């Protein structure tokens, strides 16, 4: 009765958000050409979104059976992933957002700053972040039992030892690095590109211009929470059930649940988003 | 009273010129065209796509073979390409980046540059230093320099901003002759395929015939009611036709210098940049400002394909000399070869 | 246009020396350049080639991992690094520039060579005939073979013809078949197609004397044929 | 394939590199197109054998301006002004102090009314609809002493106001504004200055940075 | 002036005596020239896979 409606609409923005990354990367692969550097970033983000959206049955199979047949063999690559996914997705966000404030406050260094050669540098380094992480998690990865269904889940390798408070450790570390260096970076770039873009002629008009600026305002607010509002109570969940204790409680896993659903509804949302909103997209469709 | 007894003279005599013109034309190319066979659709794919070019393309110019041929943009690069295998030969630097125009001397040797900095340069693609080098600058144009076909490797014929066409020689650098008569800004010029005569095209909408040994137009029409800016000869000399800012291409012939056909569309309605015959003179291509290119029946005036394709308004356009394939120029920094 | 040559001289074997070009009055940057020996009783063979911006070398069997050939683009010169000389190793060697693009000249240049005394599959061409006898104003016909076929899809004929005249560097004559280099008098008629190709002579002259060698470039080593002279 | 078909494809690709690393720093290399009326100050405001299109290379703060003076070309303007698509802005270098006398040689048409109409002209091309217009009003010293005896009323019968010096520069300035027919995305920059005066590199500075922050909300997909 | 008035006078009086005969005729040989030399064209006619060197 109750997981009938979820599981298919879960089945359904699964499908949506596939289709939907599918005809990005064919338009950006084949249709749009790849040379201003908000483009490989946006391909950045498809790449990511279409690397996680394949976890999307796995979560709603281990949702429904509370378990998994699947072994080692594909848990760790399927956690892996996640937090490939996140890092890359953070500092994408990140680095786009500088590239904007660095194009807006700096237009004479933008020139020298954004080529594609250093975007596609930028982009290189920022994988290879995402994936030390990767490999520290499919290097730190396995399964064990509960001892009160004997079911069984992949999560960070470290038994009972003296290694909680390395994992405290690194929990606040990437607690901080996800969500207060990048967001605080974002938030700083974009007020002073909006706050620049108040000083300039072309945007502070009264006619047209100032609406232009009101709908650029608007788009990076309304990309600054859909990334906040749909990432933060993951942050919430995990940073809470790691300081003190947090069991299996009935409504813990609700809340997880439902944490997860808007976890990837953002990365399905976001394919859609950023072909009706980014206006290169709109301007080559027509 | 003097002028005016001048000006009444000279509208007689030209309103004898039409009626003579009028009496002359006993009967019109369509209804001796309309018992043939007509020419089928032209699909003609494109073959190499000449990527390289980081500007607005505005010239092109073949060779006497194929294989080979030149092109002009505002980076300041006159790249030679490798036709068949894509490549580029040279990257010719500019010391103007302002061109319009350029051309391949029938020997290989010579290419030319000119535009909006009012000089010709001439440049030596074969020399034991091994590099591209200019050999003579020639200078003594007024006007932007808007065509440079060369007639052999020591007579260059140069169409200008000044109203006027000149024939230069390459080892002095002066004017031999100099061809004087057009009223509006010239932007064409298309030399005879038995090297001795030519026409070019202007703002007037007139389109004068001009002999290179002596030096004054032969003859002239005004069919056109825009601003002429493509012309080129039918392959046996004794036709040309003409591209304009007008939506239509017209056909003139040597001998009767009227209207033999006229080449223009109700969905087209944006003007002509280049005018190109196939060797065999059926096939007329037509550039067009409608981001694509149309070829044309030249007897039945009738649309035997589009070569579409271009991102952006086509600006040149030139057929091998053996028929083999049509490059077209663009604004969208391409070169695409059609076959 | 004139290449000079630098180094080179008497060298106990196993040895080392820095052998150098000096190029001048001409663009560097652009020529593939090569370096080429000839024996003091045999003819000549290939032993490196360094490309445009040093994209692409090459070397023979005999030299492969025991020359290096490098360039200084700027400073306008080139070098060849040779490492342990032996008595194999006692040649004429030769700098040669060329260009590779289409309808251009390769091996259009030879610089005046250095010597070197040291003290004690591949595309072969070979020169049947030698010594031939020879007057002036005759016409003679000298021809070389290949032991493959010397043409691609691509439609040309790859032989490289060379006149070497007594105490001068060899010359291009014909730098790929039926084709003429510059400053070469409108007389000497390559042709040959398939296997056989020759060179033919119209009006022989004085200065029409030396030595000749085809060469094929369609792969590498560019290994030379053998001597063809002229005596009158 | 062939040896001599591989060492054209790598002098190709070789020739290709430096096309593209002498084109990349051609995007850095800002140009400005400079016309205007005859004898309006433009050759006193170029200091802060072609006859053509004059070049004059300058920088300021590291941005490598060019100027394309096309005052020797006097040809049909039409066929040759859709050459600068890439413009990032055009100077417009008229006088204030050319307002009463209509030629100096004969008496037809007055030198403002044909700025004016230049101006009209240059404002509402095809080709210049995104293209910011840096005008420059200069010989502010010749106008100090040429508005005190002959008023506005030879060049303008409707002026109807003061005959004073700053009311006939916003006039002149209200005259130069109502010439854009789309003030949307056209955006004109007015700087009053003199022939023996400084902070014009510094407007045009602030202009071209005002055009690039444009263009980089643009190629980003925002404006 | 009166010397450009002359220049184009005479310019047209030179235009003016000129041969003219008929336009069928020109249009009866532009037709036998675009018909005899339709072979030898591969606009009109492609060329099959072994000729056509564009491939
Ligand atoms: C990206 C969103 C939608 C999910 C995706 N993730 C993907 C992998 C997953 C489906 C999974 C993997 C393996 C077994 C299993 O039962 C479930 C499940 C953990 C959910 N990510 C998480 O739950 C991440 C989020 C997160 C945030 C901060 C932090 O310190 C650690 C973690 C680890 N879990």
């Amino acid at each position: 009765a109750i997981p009938v409606i979820i599981t298919a609409v879960y089945s359904v923005v699964f499908v949506v958000g596939l289709v939907g990354n599918s005809l990005v990367m064919f338009v950006i692969i084949r249709y749009t050409k790849m040379k201003t550097a908000t483009n490989i970033y946006i391909f950045n983000l498809a790449l990511a979104d279409a690397l996680v959206t394949t976890t999307m049955p796995f979560q709603s199979t281990v949702y429904l059976m509370n378990s998994w047949p699947f072994g080692d063999v594909l848990c760790k690559i399927v956690i892996s992933i996640d937090y490939y996914n996140m890092f890359t997705s953070i500092f994408t966000l990140t680095m786009m957002s500088v590239d904007r404030y660095i194009a807006v406050c700096h237009p004479v260094k933008a020139l020298d700053f954004r080529t594609p050669l250093k975007a596609k540098i930028i982009n290189i380094c920022i994988w290879l972040l995402s994936s030390s992480v990767g490999i520290s998690a499919i290097v730190l990865g396995g399964t064990k039992v509960r001892e009160d269904v004997d079911v069984i889940e992949c999560s960070l390798q470290f038994p009972d030892d003296d290694y909680s408070w390395w994992d405290l450790f690194m929990k606040i570390c990437v607690f901080i690095f996800a969500f207060v260096i990048p967001v605080l970076i974002i938030i700083v770039c974009y007020t002073l590109m909006i706050l620049r873009l108040k000083s300039v002629r072309l945007l502070s008009g009264s006619r047209e211009k100032d609406r232009n600026l009101r709908r650029i305002t608007r788009l990076v607010l309304v990309v600054v929470a859909v990334f906040v509002v749909c990432w933060t109570p993951i942050h919430i969940f995990i940073l809470v059930e790691a300081l003190g204790s947090t069991s299996h409680s009935t409504a813990a896993l609700s809340s997880y649940y439902f944490c997860i659903a808007l976890g990837y509804t953002n990365s399905s949302l976001n394919p859609i988003l950023y072909a009706f909103l980014d206006e290169n997209f709109k301007r080559c469709f027509r | 009273s003097e002028l005016d007894q001048l000006r009444q003279e000279a509208e007689q005599l030209k309103n004898q010129i039409r009626d003579a013109r009028k009496a002359c034309a006993d009967a019109t190319l369509s209804q001796i065209t309309n018992n043939i066979d007509p020419v089928g659709r032209i699909q003609m794919r494109t073959r190499r796509t000449l990527r390289g070019h980081l500007a607005k393309i505005y010239a092109m110019h073949w060779g006497t073979d194929s294989r080979l041929l030149v092109s002009a943009s505002q980076d300041g690069k006159l790249i030679i390409w490798d036709s068949y295998t894509t490549n580029k030969v040279h990257a010719i630097p500019l010391r103007s980046s302002w061109v319009m125009t350029c051309a391949y001397a029938p020997s290989g040797n010579y290419v030319a540059c000119g535009g909006l900095d009012n000089i010709c340069s001439i440049y030596n693609l074969k020399t034991r230093e091994g590099n591209v080098r200019v050999s003579r600058e020639l200078a003594g144009h007024t006007g932007y320099l808007s065509c440079c076909r060369f007639l052999d490797d020591n007579q260059i014929v140069t169409s200008s901003g000044d109203t006027t066409c000149a024939l230069w020689d390459i080892e002095t650098g002066q004017q031999t002759t100099t061809f004087t008569g057009h009223t509006g800004d010239v932007m064409s010029l298309s030399l005879a395929p038995d090297t001795r005569l030519f026409v070019s095209g202007a703002c007037d909408a007139s389109a004068k015939l001009w002999d290179v040994r002596e030096g004054m137009c032969r003859q002239t029409f005004t069919g056109h009611e825009s601003d002429i800016n493509a012309i080129c000869f039918f392959p046996n000399g004794n036709a040309f036709a003409t591209g304009s800012d007008d939506a239509t291409c017209r056909l003139f012939d040597l001998r009767a210098d009227q209207e033999l056909m006229t080449y223009s569309h109700d969905n087209i309605i944006c003007g002509i940049t280049s005018v190109s015959f196939s060797k065999s003179g059926r096939l007329l291509l037509a550039g067009y400002d409608d981001f694509n290119c149309n070829v044309w029946d030249a007897l039945k005036a009738d649309r035997a394909g589009v070569l579409a394709g271009h991102d952006n308004r086509v600006s040149c356009l030139g057929v091998t000399d053996d028929g083999m394939a049509v490059a077209t120029g663009s604004w969208d920094s391409f070169l695409k070869i059609w076959n | 246009v004139q290449l000079v040559e630098s180094g080179g001289g008497l060298v106990q074997p196993g040895g080392s020396r820095k052998l150098s070009c000096s190029a001048s009055g001409f663009a560097f940057s652009s020529f593939g350049m090569h370096w080429v020996r000839q024996a003091p009783e045999k003819g000549l063979e290939w032993v490196a080639y360094i490309s445009s911006g040093s994209g692409t070398i090459y070397y023979a069997d005999t030299v492969k991992g025991r020359f290096t050939i490098s360039r200084d683009d700027p400073k306008n010169t080139l070098f060849l690094q040779m490492t342990s000389l032996r008595s194999e190793d006692t040649a004429m060697y030769y700098c040669v520039r060329s260009i590779y693009y289409y309808g251009s000249s390769p091996f259009d240049f030879w610089g005046q060579g250095t010597t070197l005394t040291v003290s004690s599959s591949d595309i072969v061409m070979t020169q049947a005939t030698s010594s031939v006898p020879v007057t002036p104003g005759e016409s003679v016909s000298i021809s070389c073979r290949s032991s493959k076929s010397l043409l691609h899809s691509n439609g040309n004929t790859y032989l490289y013809w060379f006149l070497q005249r007594p105490g001068q560097s060899p010359q291009l004559l014909i730098y790929r078949m039926s084709n003429l280099a510059s400053g070469v008098p409108d007389r000497f008629s390559g042709s040959g197609s398939g296997t056989a190709f020759t060179l033919t002579i119209s009006r022989l002259e004085a200065e029409d004397v030396g030595v000749y060698y085809c060469m094929q470039h369609l792969e590498y080593p560019l290994t030379f044929g053998a001597g063809t002279k002229l005596e009158l | 394939l062939s040896a001599e078909d591989k060492a054209a494809v790598e002098r190709s690709k070789m020739i290709d590199r430096n096309l593209r690393e002498d084109g990349e720093k051609a995007a850095r290399e800002v140009k400005l197109l400079l016309l205007g009326a005859g004898e309006s100050g433009k050759s006193t405001i170029v200091k802060q054998k072609t006859t053509g299109i004059v070049e004059t290379h300058f920088t300021f703060k590291d941005l490598h301006f060019k100027m394309f003076d096309v005052g020797g070309q006097r040809s049909e303007r039409k066929k040759w002004i859709h050459c600068f698509e890439g413009v990032t802005a055009i100077i417009f270098c008229v006088a204030l102090s050319d307002y009463d006398l209509v030629l100096a040689e004969d008496e037809e048409m007055n030198r403002m009314h044909e700025s004016m109409k230049l101006f009209d002209s240059i404002c509402n091309n095809k080709w210049f609809t995104d293209t910011s217009i840096i005008l420059f009003l200069n010989k502010k010293d010749l106008f100090e002493e040429k508005i005190k005896k002959s008023p506005l009323t030879i060049c303008y019968p409707e002026y109807a106001g003061s005959n004073t010096y700053e009311e006939a520069a916003a006039y002149i300035q209200c005259q130069f504004e109502d010439l854009n027919k789309r003030k949307d995305t056209k955006e004109i920059y007015t700087h009053f200055t003199c022939a023996t005066d400084t902070k014009n590199v510094q407007f045009v500075f602030d202009a071209v940075t005002d055009v690039i922050i444009k263009n980089n909300l643009k190629d980003c997909g925002l404006f | 002036s009166i010397a450009q008035a002359r220049k184009l006078v005479e310019q047209l009086k030179m235009e003016a005596n000129i041969d003219r005969i008929k336009v069928s005729k020109a249009a009866a040989d532009l037709m036998a020239y675009c018909e005899a030399h339709a072979k030898e064209d591969p606009l009109l006619t492609p060329v099959p896979a072994s000729e056509n060197p564009f491939r």
